């Protein structure tokens, strides 16, 4: 059916095409793998300009029609989903592999038999790493904090953020400690509001121990800040999801008014009814009101006179963070108030911003709440929007370290240990699986080599050194002098990649290969 | 000047029958590569724009559109094969086609088709009985209860993207055919879930049940996200203030009545609400919503919830914690609820997943699948359904045959030998079908590279000269006892295959005039 | 389905490789062959092929059907040029050399799909032929009437065949009568003499065989005789034209004195007039120029009752002259003079007459000195049948010129095929290997002719094809008892008969070239694995 507008590919060409298509996607992003990497301006068809060293993000934005690329688009994506840092690299390794696989094919090898070869050599490397890796959690407490940081830092060196990487790193380290527990080892990112606004530089990007939100503070006359109300236990605040307006049904209405009788009673009904709420909150003994939905002109004024700063309209996730931040309860009706369901926050101020007529507000807490707000700032949108994703990247590497305190020293060395170990087992293999193992390990070598290429070092050169040194001594961790400094040895240099991620990466590529190779037939149609 | 059909094509003649054959051959040759352990795979990008990659011959022949009447039957018999069996779909067509191919010589030489149809008819009958005759029934005949389901889910999981991670999935596959009552094997219980990302084997086998995270409301984040033995309340409907739907009219002439009816609404909810609290539950699920206020409530008193649960999910939820759906909050008795061994809200593949793991009293599991691309997870789910469905039909029929071309090659033997006793027209036709079966062994070798000619021919000697299970040593390219090598598949495949395949073949050989109407 | 794309290797055109092209070739050859597979055998039938103007032609000559049928595609042209080779070489066997070819590719291809290299199949077919050609000389024989028989069986699939006995006779007769020695021995039967003509009227049977030759012309001026000589006549086979001279292309007549005007002028008439006289003055009663005659220099023949025909077919005069012993007068010269040399150059003919044929009316030079020659004249219902009558009278009368020039025949009837089949088939094991399948295919493939010879009868041909199969299969068991191959098909009745007896004879020289040839094609195509089609201009 639909015979026309339908093409077919199969091996002679086909495989070349695919292999090459991968390779080419790669050639673009290879120049972004490294602490010497570079970003790529991507533009939405609408006109949105972005700038980012993030792998996944780049390949998602490249509006591309080649089917194989479409696959590497997800390859970098899936990895971003599972870890949060692989992206830029997972594809590189994948391509290299493909070129390698292809190469063998023109020497008489079966595509599917290479597949099994790679899957095997891979599983081995994963092990030769799973054995050489080091542990952090089980070693110290002040050193865990350090190592956990020394990763977040290394994880940021390939970003514009790099400039102030000290702060951005210690920020990501903190942001995670404060919302996940050593036992559950679960970092729920809903407990971390990644909000950013413009202004200053990326340096003025602090971490807030509460939340932000945008509010003018209901009535203008209202105060700007909020003290702990004399000797009290910090500040108490109302967290209600009921509107400061006369209660209404939820089924019908038609309050039939026969005569001036009842209309006379409604009259005074709404009137004091506003006092029925304004009083209600005073009774629970609170300082400031945070209502999910707006208030009436009357009800507002009262909140003024009664020194009850208010917050008209606050979104779901919004109101909710104000709870968990201040330890309060989300109170339905008005009469459901009480001094014991209030929010025990530590301060509230209406934050100014340059001359921007916006001027949002903030809710602090002093002590590490169960909610953090990394509030990012920058000289221009793109710097921010990149710095936020840059922050995110690190925050993820911090989450992976609690979910698996295992660490491997990157700098390319992590990939050299495999290439070394996997290549050894090659000589023992002999025959066909010999070519596979050699290949797998050989593709790997492109990872460090690429780092050398970007940092300005002769590839073959740094590789022989990295291989020799990491053999003439111990299948340890000797990385590339990516920036300079004394010499190799990612350890001293403090270059660290979480193991858990590295495994995922060196899998996701081989697997993706294992799929493409099995494809020997293709049938594309058009858009009728 | 008059007409009889209004410009609407329609061909007839002897060529008509030959056109149709060749037509089918195409759709046939198409799948031939996806056969055997070392089988090639396809990548179809339908006019839809959805890109897929698979081996379920059914799934391929479903994406080819195909409109040729004749050649379109190969699409049908391939679908049925993925039904009454679940596997072999690739092959039903290779054969179905191949026969039509071997019918050409006769049809050309000038022989009736009704005679070729008869000839093939017997050929199947004999061939079908022969399989039944070899269907090695066992139970503890040095096979064990698990080693049958494993040994069979394995060989069948071969030649699929899921191969080199075999062990992991066969142990997973069998475990999930057993998860449900072995008295009524219903697939609809093994409900699968796909999760973006992860290794194509970092997949998880939930013992109880796992489902999305429809939890779309404020006030969450409170409510523990983990319980050991919680008191699951598999409730069916509502839990919102104003109600999610349905209403009536409230007309009042008294100011007090207004505020009165209000206080009533509230209490009307809260009651039904505490009515749940009263059941003393830790987990409250409902196929309908759980409003902001509602979920907020349980949140206060450390009770977890989720609104708008997938319909086909609550049913697997019941079967896991052994609850029992309840529509109202009134007569909620305790044998109605359920309890698992452990509940948690994971962050698998950057997606929160509520899951009731550990449930020694379940009759329904759930399993999350992983992959680096929405195409691979997709192929796993189909590569696994082809296995699960074969394990299932291997409980109900502990009768198995060694494929890898053996069963096929042997059924040829007895069929070719038989034809000697017939002589004449029926001889060639029935002897043809015999040779026509050689396509599976034949193709299986070409796909992988083995010397298709020699390995085939060498097999015919030994197999006909004894060894009723000689097939092909996927390993050292050479013939071998596939029963000994443990390449097992239920006989239920082959028997359905040759029945249903031939059907197509004679359905085509029966048509002499094809009248396509235009419009 | 459907090949497409390019990606790398930027080529100015199409290019299919492997399976895709290799099948395309087979399909091609297949179609071009299948059109004419319904014209094979006696039970086979002719077809009408209409053009764009609406006219057409009905014919069974496989070679003309494939010529007339517009074929676009290499492997298609190949079998249309191979069908050509036959009609050009031996002269009959066209329809069949194609059906074989197609069958060899179609088949050989199947072997490749089984994973059998093309070469290993090729050498295999090559040896099957060596053995098959040799064996072909073990069914054939020297001329031991075999002629009126050859000429007959070659009219089975034709229109002329309903009246087989008649034409089968007129064929040999006509040909024979024309034989010559060419140069240094030879004794070749004119691969083209016997001017055939046709005229609509009367029965199909009422076709005359002139006892001399039929030159197709009138008689210049209606004023001269339309029948001359009853005893003896002198025929002037010329070539140079008898019209008023024009001198050298570069011979200006420059007049300086008005005197010379008139003189040189009228001289022109006479110069080529003297030439006329010097010819009548030779006993010329019949003149056959080739380059036409004047009307002036005609009246000279008329005034003298000399049958003189204008601008004749030079391809006839060459044979009208060898037939009256005369001489094709290029230009009266000899040493340095001018004369058609009285009876020295003239020819002796018994009688020259202008017979009519309804509408038409041509000249006949029947009975001559050294003529021996003949010429046939078909008469039918209309041109549509008539073109075809001759069309196959030739595809028949040709079978004879070769049976003669090559004293050796073989029993047709699809016998040759059957024999080779079972012999090569069993012989196929004399090498075993993969190569067995090749020869096997080759042999097996040959049974296409017997199957299709019969299927063209509607009935379940699986009958004869089986019988004839068995027979030879058996006969070659002490090939002892009373060995009896030469057993062909008798489709008219539906049974196996001895064709040598029955009268079904075909020259060895045909089936020997029909075979060696058809494979020469199949192989050059078997080697095709990529077809790059440049873009035209
Ligand atoms: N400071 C560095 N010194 C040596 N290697 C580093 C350094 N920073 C990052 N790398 C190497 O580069 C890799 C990160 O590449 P990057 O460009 O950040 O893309 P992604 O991290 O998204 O793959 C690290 O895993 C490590 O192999
Ligand atoms: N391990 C194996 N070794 C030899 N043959 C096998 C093996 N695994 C499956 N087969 C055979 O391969 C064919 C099945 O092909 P497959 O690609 O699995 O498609 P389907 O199973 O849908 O027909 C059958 O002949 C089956 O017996
Ligand atoms: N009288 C006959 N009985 C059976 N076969 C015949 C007879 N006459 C010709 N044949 C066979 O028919 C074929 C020739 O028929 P035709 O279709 O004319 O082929 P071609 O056009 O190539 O000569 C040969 O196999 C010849 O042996
Ligand atoms: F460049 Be990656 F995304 F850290
Ligand atoms: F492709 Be089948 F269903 F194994
Ligand atoms: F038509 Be055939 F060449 F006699
Ligand atoms: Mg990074
Ligand atoms: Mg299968
Ligand atoms: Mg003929």
């Amino acid at each position: 059916k639909d015979q026309g507008n339908k093409k077919r590919q199969h091996g002679l060409e086909a495989k070349k095409s695919h292999i090459l298509a991968a390779r080419s996607v790669a050639s673009i992003i290879k120049t972004s793998l490294g602490p010497r990497g570079l970003d790529k301006i991507l533009i939405s068809p609408d006109g949105e300009i972005t700038i980012t060293n993030d792998g996944a993000t780049i390949l998602s934005q490249m509006e591309l029609d080649n089917e194989i690329a479409k696959l590497l688009v997800q390859l970098s994506k899936s990895q971003d989903d599972e870890i949060g840092d692989g992206t830029t690299g997972v594809v590189v390794l994948a391509s290299a592999l493909l070129d390698q696989a292809l190469e063998l094919i023109q020497k008489g090898i079966h595509p599917i038999k290479i597949a099994n070869g790679f899957d095997e050599a891979a599983k081995l490397a994963i092990s030769k790493l799973e054995e050489t890796c080091d542990d952090i959690s089980a070693s110290n407490d002040e050193l865990f904090r350090d190592f956990l940081l020394r990763a977040a830092k290394t994880s940021l060196g390939s970003k514009i953020v790099s400039k102030d990487h000290d702060r951005f790193a210690e920020m990501a380290v903190e942001a995670v400690i404060n919302v996940m527990d050593k036992d559950r080892k679960d970092v729920d990112f809903d407990l971390i509001k990644m909000q950013g606004r413009v202004g200053g530089s990326i340096s003025d990007s602090k971490l807030i121990n509460g939340v932000i939100l945008d509010k003018d503070f209901s009535h203008p006359q209202m105060p700007k800040c909020v003290l702990p109300k004399e000797g009290s236990d910090g500040v108490k605040l109302a967290i209600l999801t009921c509107p400061f307006e006369p209660p209404k049904p939820k089924t019908k209405h038609k309050l039939d008014i026969s005569s001036v009788e009842e209309y006379q009673k409604l009259q005074t009904y709404e009137q004091d009814k506003f006092k029925e709420m304004i009083d209600d909150v005073k009774k629970a003994g609170a300082d400031v009101v945070i209502c999910q939905w707006g208030f009436d002109d009357e009800a507002n004024h009262l909140l003024l006179q009664n020194d009850l700063p208010a917050v008209r309209w606050v979104g779901g996730q919004e109101l909710e963070h104000i709870a968990i931040s201040t330890n309060g309860r989300i109170v339905p009706r008005f009469q459901d108030l009480s001094k014991d369901k209030l929010g025990t926050c530590s301060r509230i101020y209406e934050q100014e911003f340059g001359t921007t007529k916006d001027r949002m507000l903030i809710i602090e807490q002093s002590k590490e709440t169960k909610t953090v707000t990394c509030f990012v700032r920058g000289s221009n949108k793109m710097i921010v929007d990149e710095a936020e994703r840059a922050l995110h990247d690190s925050l993820c590497v911090v989450r992976n370290l609690v979910k698996d305190s295992r660490v491997v020293y990157g700098g390319g060395a992590a990939e050299v240990t495999m290439s070394l170990a996997v290549s050894e087992e090659a000589d023992k293999q002999r025959g066909i699986d010999q070519y596979a193992f050699r290949g797998f390990a050989q593709a790997l070598d492109t990872i460090p080599m690429t780092l050398a290429e970007n940092s300005g070092l002769d590839p073959i050169g740094t590789l022989s050194t990295l291989k020799s040194k990491q053999l003439k001594e111990k299948i340890s961790n000797i990385g590339v002098d990516c920036l300079g400094y004394g010499s190799n040895d990612m350890k001293e240099l403090f270059v660290v990649d979480p193991f858990i991620g590295k495994k995922q990466q060196i899998l996701l590529a081989t697997q993706l290969c294992r799929m493409i190779l099995k494809i020997d037939n293709v049938i594309i149609s058009g858009k009728d | 000047i008059v007409v009889l059909k209004e410009g609407t094509d329609a061909s007839q003649g002897k060529g008509q029958i030959i056109s149709n054959i060749n037509a089918c051959v195409a759709v046939q040759e198409a799948l031939k590569p996806t056969l055997g352990p070392l089988g090639s795979d396809i990548l179809i990008v339908t006019s839809n724009q959805k890109t897929t990659i698979s081996n379920d011959g059914a799934t391929i022949l479903k994406l080819l559109d195909v409109v040729h009447p004749a050649a379109k039957t190969l699409v049908d018999i391939s679908r049925a094969q993925d039904a009454e069996v679940g596997d072999g779909t690739t092959s039903v067509t290779i054969l179905a086609g191949e026969l039509m191919k071997e019918a050409k010589p006769f049809l050309e030489e000038g022989i009736s088709s009704h005679l070729i149809m008869k000839g093939y008819r017997k050929a199947v009958s004999l061939a079908v009985e022969k399989i039944n005759e070899l269907a090695v029934d066992i139970t503890s005949e040095k096979s064990s209860g698990r080693e049958l389901l494993e040994r069979c889910a394995r060989t069948a999981m071969s030649s699929k993207l899921i191969h080199n991670n075999a062990d992991f999935f066969v142990k997973m596959c069998v475990d999930a055919v057993l998860s449900l009552d072995r008295n009524d094997l219903d697939d609809k219980l093994i409900g699968i879930k796909k999760i973006p990302g992860g290794a194509m084997e970092e997949s998880l086998f939930i013992n109880g049940v796992a489902f999305k995270k429809t939890f779309s409301y404020a006030g969450f984040e409170q409510q523990p996200k983990k319980f050991n033995n919680p008191k699951i309340l598999s409730l069916n409907v509502e839990l919102e203030l104003k109600a999610e739907k349905d209403n009536a009219e409230v007309r009042v002439e008294h100011v007090e009545d207004y505020q009165a009816i209000v206080d009533a609404e509230w209490q009307l909810i809260f009651e039904k609400l505490r009515q749940v609290e009263e059941t003393g539950a830790n987990i409250v699920l409902s196929k309908l919503p759980i409003g902001d206020l509602a979920t907020q409530f349980f949140a206060d008193r450390n009770i977890f919830c989720a609104g708008r649960v997938s319909a086909d999910d609550m049913n697997r939820v019941i079967q896991a914690v052994g609850g029992s759906i309840q529509s109202t909050t009134s007569d909620i008795k305790p044998e109605h609820l359920g309890t698992c061994a452990l509940f948690e809200e994971m962050q698998i593949g950057s997606e929160r997943y509520n899951l009731f793991q550990g449930c020694p009293q379940a009759k329904t599991c759930t399993l999350l699948l992983r992959g680096g691309a929405e195409q691979v997870i997709a192929e796993v789910e189909r590569s696994l359904h082809d296995a699960i469905m074969i394990v299932k039909r291997a409980l109900q029929n502990k009768l198995i045959v060694a494929g890898g071309g053996a069963t096929e090659m042997e059924v040829s033997k007895c069929l070719r030998d038989y034809s000697k006793t017939i002589a004449g027209k029926q001889q060639m036709i029935i002897n043809a079908f015999a040779k026509a079966l050689e396509v599976i062994p034949r193709q299986l070798c070409e796909n992988a590279g083995f010397d298709a000619i020699e390995i085939l021919n060498k097999l015919r000697l030994a197999h006909s000269k004894g060894e009723k299970w000689y097939g092909v040593v996927f390993e050292t390219e050479n013939i071998g006892d596939n029963f000994a090598k443990f390449v097992w598949e239920p006989a239920l495949v082959k028997i359905n295959a040759l029945n249903s395949a031939t059907e197509a073949t004679n359905l085509i050989l029966s048509v002499d005039e094809t009248i396509t109407n235009k419009g | 389905f459907n090949n497409s794309r390019s990606d790398t290797l930027f080529l100015g055109g199409e290019k299919i490789s492997g399976d895709d092209i290799r099948n395309q070739n087979v399909l091609a050859t297949m179609a071009v062959a299948n059109v004419v597979k319904s014209s094979l055998g006696p039970v086979g039938l002719d077809k009408m092929l209409v053009d764009d103007i609406g006219d057409f032609t009905v014919t069974n000559d496989g070679a003309t059907i494939l010529s007339l049928l517009d074929v676009q595609h290499p492997a298609g042209k190949i079998l249309v040029e191979l069908a050509q080779q036959q009609d050009r070489e031996i002269g009959d066997g066209t329809t069949s050399v194609v059906i074989i070819a197609s069958e060899l590719l179609k088949r050989a291809n199947e072997l490749v799909k089984n994973k059998i290299h093309p070469t290993t199949i090729i050498t295999g077919f090559r040896v099957a032929l060596r053995e098959a050609i040799r064996f072909i000389n073990e069914v054939l024989s020297t001329s031991v009437e075999t002629l009126i028989n050859i000429a007959k069986t070659s009219m089975s699939s034709k229109i002329i065949g309903a009246d087989s006995d008649f034409f089968s006779n007129m064929v040999v007769d006509a040909l024979l009568a024309v034989k010559t020695q060419n140069s240094k021995g030879e004794i070749k039967y004119p691969v083209k003499a016997v001017n055939v003509l046709k005229a609509h009227g009367k029965s199909a049977t009422e076709s005359l065989l002139v006892p001399g030759y039929a030159l197709n012309c009138t008689v210049a001026s209606q004023a001269m005789p339309k029948r001359i000589a009853g005893g003896n006549v002198k025929i002037a086979c010329l070539d140079l034209n008898l019209q008023k001279a024009r001198m050298a292309m570069g011979v200006q007549i420059n007049i300086d004195d008005p005197e010379q005007l008139e003189q040189i002028r009228k001289r022109e008439a006479g110069i080529v007039l003297e030439r006329v006289k010097k010819i009548i003055d030779a006993g010329a009663q019949v003149v056959l120029t080739t380059k036409g005659i004047d009307d002036l220099c005609l009246k000279e023949f008329v005034e003298a009752k000399i049958m003189g025909v204008r601008r004749c077919k030079k391809e006839d005069l060459r044979r009208i002259a060898r037939a009256t012993g005369a001489t094709l007068v290029s230009s009266m010269s000899n040493l340095e003079g001018e004369e058609t040399f009285e009876s020295s150059y003239l020819g002796l003919c018994d009688e020259v007459v202008q017979a009519k044929f309804s509408d038409d009316e041509c000249i006949l030079i029947k009975g001559t000195s050294k003529h021996s020659s003949s010429s046939i004249i078909l008469r039918g219902a209309n041109d549509y049948s008539l073109d075809e009558m001759e069309r196959s009278l030739h595809d028949s009368l040709s079978v004879v010129k070769r049976t003669l020039e090559s004293g050796n025949v073989v029993p047709g009837g699809g016998c040759v095929e059957a024999a080779l089949n079972i012999y090569l088939d069993n012989f196929a094991t004399t090498v075993g290997s993969r190569e067995q399948l090749a020869i096997a295919e080759f042999a097996a493939a040959l049974l296409i002719i017997p199957k299709t010879l019969a299927v063209n009868a509607a009935k379940d041909s699986s009958e004869l094809v089986a019988k004839l199969r068995s027979y030879h299969a058996a006969s070659q068991m002490a090939k002892k008892r009373r060995s009896y191959r030469n057993y062909g098909l008798d489709l008219i009745r539906g049974k196996i008969v001895d064709e040598i007896h029955a009268g079904v004879l075909e020259p060895t020289i045909s089936k020997v070239k029909s075979l060696k040839s058809a494979l020469e094609a199949c192989v050059a195509i078997l080697r095709i694995d990529t077809m790059i089609t440049v873009d035209p201009e």
